[PDB]
RNA sequence: GGUUGCGGCCAUAUCUACCAGAAAGCACCGUUUCCCGUCCGAUCAACUGUAGUUAAGCUGGUAAGAGCCUGACCGAGUAGUGUAGUGGGUGACCAUACGCGAAACUCAGGUGCUGCAAUCU
RNA sequence: GCCCUGAAAAUGGAUGGCGCUCAAGCGUGUUACCUAUACUCUACCGUCAGGGUUGAUAUGAUGCCCUGACGAGUAGGCAGG
RNA sequence: AAAUAUGUAAGAAGUCCUUGUUACUUAAUUGAACGUGGACAUUUGAAUGAAGAGCUUUUAGUGGGCCAUUUUUGGUAAGCAGAACUGGCGAUGCGGGAUGAACCGAACGUAGAGUUAAGGUGCCGGAAUACACGCUCAUCAGACACCACAAAAGGUGUUAG
RNA sequence: GGAAUACUGCCAGCUGGGACUGAGGACUGCGACGUAAGUCAAGGAUGCUGGCAUAAUGGUUAUAUGCCGCCCGUCUUGAAA
RNA sequence: GAAAUUGUUGAAAGGGAAGGGCAUUUGAUCAGACA
């Protein structure tokens, strides 16, 4: 939906007469900018309580920023989403250095694997699966080997001129 | 221009007073492949709140 | 042959073209159909307020 | 062939209301009218004499008539481009007096006293009704009231 | 493009000059549109208008029309105007002084006139006479009495009098205007 | 600005008065539209793309 | 407060079953000369207010009562629906966007209000 | 999910064609870039409109001057030539 | 019992005060209607807009229609037949969908500069053989709405659950 | 603990390259800078220099080239048919 | 003594029609203006 962000959304019902100082509800939604940020939140509680937007109003709007950006995480994600045929749960791992981009190339996988567009996916839990060996899934599981090394092998760089006068070679 | 802003007593009387602004297309472009949508589905139009400065701007 | 039966089709933008006129109202309607009796009294009552406003100019 | 007759369509139109049929309340007939009221039009499909065609049902007009055992009511129908002027002569029964103009004259009275409660006290009057304002800026405490956070829930089924 | 909310290129439909081509009128015209541009007075701005104003338009005022709106009270002494022609009404005996300004005045009109001391005045003098207008009274025509209006708005019920040519019973009297024929109209 | 760190000082949310004045963009060509919206974008003084008006915000516009 | 005569709204007034009602009023109740009506003085009409009674009408109260009435973020922001897209899908159909939004359900609370006139421990 | 089977018609033949396979294919994201008689600014034409100006002693008063908006078109109307 | 749609009202032709007229009407100088005299101005009674509003006369063409989304009837269906609302084609070119009456974008005076729409950018052809993450290998692969179709059913090919 | 940076936004901050246009034709207006006299980028281009004074620029025409372009009339929902 | 249509002469173009629109090369041709 784009390149994301994450925010600390909260809403409360109006307040009444017989009711001043509704209970007040957060969500943590995960969008581009602001505006679908409001619009999700306001998605997800008509789907929980009894408000709309109408008779409901935003408190407040806090993005949140990473705790640690620049150290490499192993994320648990839980996910609801829609096939064609029916509707399904869901658990991936994703690793990578922030909820934000981990958030974002989960997308990209229901976009890729089960041709999920963004309307049709509900995160449910995004969190840091902490002590390995928690850590459930293959694809991952392979990155935390220890003394990790690996080749790149047959390397292509990206030619600059329509002609080249050598001969290329993919040695790296 | 304060009594526009400021939503002032005489704001119809105001307002009214202004010709409808005409502006040219933006300069980047809209951001999005395709307007006809909502903003909050990667359109241009509907309420697109502060971001609505951004535009008006582009096309000034 | 048969030919195409009824529609109204396209009959709004008509009728817009040139109006739907508001009703057109005024201060003092017809009595048109009116009591009889009613209009028979009012007549010989309002002769009266006629004349005796008459005699305020005498 | 069609059929078209002066009640065609009118099945639930002039139908009577759930357990509302019978003879009719006897306070629609103490109610009185004079010529300039608005009233509403409702057919009572009990009383079928001095019967509103079901075009005016729902219609509101003018009295310009008063007469024996009903009144004669003016409605503008709209036909073509255009209004005509039909008057209608209908029983009481059919009839009621229209509360569309009670907020008016309400709001008159009311609008003539604070008109005069304050020229009386210092001018500074603002008596147009204004339609819903954007509301203002207001602070909402925390204290008994932390935020409690939701999330999207899974899919299930029970059936 | 733009969503056009009115037609466009409307001609305003009032006329701009006389649809005459005399050179007098034409002249008059000059007057008052120079009067009109440049005295702010209401009345030369409504003469200027009547002088474009068509035959029709500019149906005749009797002199015994005239001596009724100087009956008025008040207004003894004003001056009428008439852009238009005046003329002859041997109905009324006793007509009286006063200044009647106009652009044609019948023979027996101006006569009627002059017999009992008044003036006739051809609207540039009453131009020199005074130029606000002031002190002016202009009176206008019986519009609608011309023949041509009974036939306007013909139709059922409408009581208007049929386009016909030679009348009399046999003419347009029996079905569709009586009970006793089919029906009434 | 202060009134919102004096709120966050406070443990309290600071809610800042919905927005009173609004600026519109037709964005949209002229033709193919509906006839509701065809008045309203009239009445709004917007008949043409691109031009923009000033509208002062309550339930009735 | 009760009761009667006339009522307004027309079940929160109805329905079923039990119990209770001072005083006044109503009531039931006595009678068949008379006006009056019947196959039948039961109904209807007349007469007494005298010979009898709260049995019933009537009024109230009871019931995890039936019905009915009110309410709620109970269900449900569900169903349905006005707007949008070169959204998904072979189709059937379905999501999404800006709006409007039920009915059943469930739970709780109630079970006549009151106008004019006369009367009454 | 993609792919494969299910999957048969007549002149030779069509993702528009060539051709493309970590695509030049499918799903999705981010930028940039190309160009409509549309949009913005300007000149010019014309149409409609609102102002100004009969003051001689030179040349159009239907004129002269300032200003603003607008311009699709069958049948059909009108107008100026 | 909705949503959409739909009648009326939001003031000077308004709100009050005093008390004439009549053959209607009342037990009644009771009332009904129409008045006379008086009290209150533009926050005079919501919004937005208004290249103004109103009115009159006369006359052309037309009176085979068709298409789209949605509502919808008949029919197994139809590029079939028939209705509802709006938008269109007809009557209209211009850019896009190679192509095409009706789709998308946008409606045309003669022109310069700029910017865009819808749609595109390997080469045909103006414009990244751009960036990014996955998926897919088809001895009849696939490749952009309207649109020029495919289904039940299957696969120990492979991907994620 | 005390910084920095990103990001979003603001400046009636400064400043470079490039492209199209130069309507108007005395004066008049609103301003700006000056202590001042003055000056100005403030109600639409001027200054300086060079070239040809010709087929140089320009029209017309034929052809070549890039892109584009179906036969007109008519009846018709619909014609290049 | 027009046109259709034809002979000659001159110029030009022509890989399954010709003619047209915008634009410029080239050739041919021509105005105006310089002073
Ligand atoms: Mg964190
Ligand atoms: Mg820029
Ligand atoms: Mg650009
Ligand atoms: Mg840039
Ligand atoms: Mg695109
Ligand atoms: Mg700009
Ligand atoms: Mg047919
Ligand atoms: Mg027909
Ligand atoms: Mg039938
Ligand atoms: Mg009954
Ligand atoms: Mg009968
Ligand atoms: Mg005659
Ligand atoms: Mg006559
Ligand atoms: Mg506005
Ligand atoms: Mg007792
Ligand atoms: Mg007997
Ligand atoms: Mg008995
Ligand atoms: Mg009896
Ligand atoms: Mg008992
Ligand atoms: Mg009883
Ligand atoms: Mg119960
Ligand atoms: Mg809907
Ligand atoms: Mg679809
Ligand atoms: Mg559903
Ligand atoms: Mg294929
Ligand atoms: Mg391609
Ligand atoms: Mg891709
Ligand atoms: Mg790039
Ligand atoms: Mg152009
Ligand atoms: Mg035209
Ligand atoms: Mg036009
Ligand atoms: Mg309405
Ligand atoms: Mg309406
Ligand atoms: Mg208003
Ligand atoms: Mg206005
Ligand atoms: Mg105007
Ligand atoms: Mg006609
Ligand atoms: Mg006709
Ligand atoms: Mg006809
Ligand atoms: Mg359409
Ligand atoms: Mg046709
Ligand atoms: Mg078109
Ligand atoms: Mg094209
Ligand atoms: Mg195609
Ligand atoms: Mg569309
Ligand atoms: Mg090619
Ligand atoms: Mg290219
Ligand atoms: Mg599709
Ligand atoms: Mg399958
Ligand atoms: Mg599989
Ligand atoms: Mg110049
Ligand atoms: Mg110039
Ligand atoms: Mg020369
Ligand atoms: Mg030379
Ligand atoms: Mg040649
Ligand atoms: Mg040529
Ligand atoms: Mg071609
Ligand atoms: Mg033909
Ligand atoms: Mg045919
Ligand atoms: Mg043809
Ligand atoms: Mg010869
Ligand atoms: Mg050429």
């Amino acid at each position: 939906m784009a390149h994301f962000k994450e925010y600390q959304v909260i809403g409360r019902r109006l307040p009444t007469e017989s009711v001043p100082e509704p209970k007040l509800f957060r969500m943590r939604i995960f969008a581009s900018n602001e505006v679908i940020a409001k619009s999700r939140y306001w998605y997800f509680l008509q789907k929980l309580h009894k408000v709309k937007k109408a008779s409901g109003e935003i408190v407040s709007i806090n993005q949140i920023n990473e705790a640690h950006p620049t150290k490499v995480k192993n994320f648990g994600v839980w996910v609801r989403y829609d096939s064609r045929s029916g509707t399904h749960n869901m658990y991936k791992e994703i690793r990578d250095v922030s909820r934000v981009a981990a958030v974002e190339t989960l997308y990209q996988d229901m976009a890729a694997r089960h041709r999920a567009r963004f309307r049709s996916i509900h995160i449910l839990k995004v969190a840091e699966i902490e002590k390995t060996a928690d850590v459930k899934r293959q694809y991952v599981k392979q990155f935390l080997t220890k003394d990790l090394k690996f080749p790149l092998p047959h390397r292509v760089q990206k030619s600059t001129k329509t002609f080249s006068y050598k001969r290329p070679s993919t040695f790296y | 221009i304060h009594e526009i802003i400021t939503v002032g007593p005489h704001f119809k009387q105001a307002n009214n007073f202004l010709w409808p602004f005409k502006l040219s297309n933006p300069s980047g472009g809209w951001g999005v492949p395709r307007k006809f949508k909502h903003f909050i589905q990667g359109g241009s139009f509907g309420n697109r709140e502060e971001f609505i400065n951004k535009l008006v701007k582009s096309m000034n | 042959a048969k030919s195409k039966n009824h529609t109204a089709h396209n009959q709004t933008r008509k009728a817009h073209r040139n109006g739907i006129k508001k009703p057109k109202t005024y201060k003092y309607p017809s009595l048109k159909g009116v009591d009889p009796k009613f209009r028979r009294n009012h007549k010989h009552a309002l002769h009266g307020t006629a004349k005796a406003l008459a005699a305020a100019k005498k | 062939g069609k059929s078209h007759g002066y009640r065609s369509r009118t099945r639930y139109m002039f139908q009577r209301d759930f357990r509302k049929h019978g003879a009719v309340h006897l306070s629609t007939y103490l109610k009185v009218y004079k010529v300039g009221d608005i009233v509403d039009i409702k057919a009572n499909g009990s009383i079928q004499k001095g019967m509103p065609h079901k075009f005016y049902q729902g219609k509101t007009g003018v009295v310009y008539n008063v007469t024996k055992s009903s009144v004669g009511v003016i409605i503008n129908k709209m036909v073509g481009n255009r209004y005509l002027e039909k008057r209608l002569n209908l029983r009481v029964e059919h009839i009621k007096h229209s509360k569309c103009r009670q907020e008016f004259l309400e709001r008159v009275k009311a609008n003539a006293a604070k008109r005069a409660e304050a020229k009386a006290q210092g001018v500074a009057v603002q008596l147009k009704r204004q339609p819903a304002q954007p509301r203002e800026s207001r602070i909402v405490s925390t204290e008994g009231n932390v935020p409690q956070t939701l999330a999207p829930v899974p899919y299930e089924t029970f059936i | 493009g733009i969503d056009h909310t009115s037609k466009q290129h409307k001609r305003s439909g009032h006329r701009t000059a006389p649809k005459s081509d005399n050179v007098y009128l034409k002249l008059l015209v000059k007057l008052y549109t120079f009067l009109a541009r440049r005295t702010d007075a209401p009345f030369n701005k409504v003469v200027l208008k009547a002088l474009f104003l068509s035959k029709i338009n500019r149906p005749p005022v009797s002199v015994s029309r005239i001596a009724r709106a100087l009956k008025q009270e008040g207004a003894a002494n004003k001056t009428v105007v008439v852009v238009g022609t005046v003329t002859d009404d041997a109905r009324i005996f006793e007509f009286p002084k006063t200044t009647v300004a106009a652009l044609r005045f019948t023979a027996g009109a101006r006569a009627k006139i002059v017999k009992a001391g008044g003036e006739c005045i051809t609207l540039d003098q009453l131009a020199v006479r005074a130029p606000k207008g002031q002190n002016t009274l202009i009176l206008r025509g019986p519009r609608n009495s011309r023949e041509a209006v009974r036939h306007f708005g013909m139709g059922p019920h409408k009581g208007k009098a049929p386009r016909i040519l030679s009348t009399g019973r046999k003419f347009e009297r029996a079905r569709g205007r009586r009970r006793s024929k089919g029906f009434k109209v | 600005i202060q009134a919102k760190r004096d709120a966050k000082a406070a443990g309290s949310y600071y809610v800042e008065a919905q927005h009173k004045l609004v600026f519109v963009v037709r964005i949209k060509g002229i033709n193919k539209i509906p006839p509701k919206p065809r008045k309203v974008l009239q009445l709004l003084r917007l008949t043409r793309i691109n031009s923009g008006t000033f509208v002062k915000v309550t339930k009735a516009t």
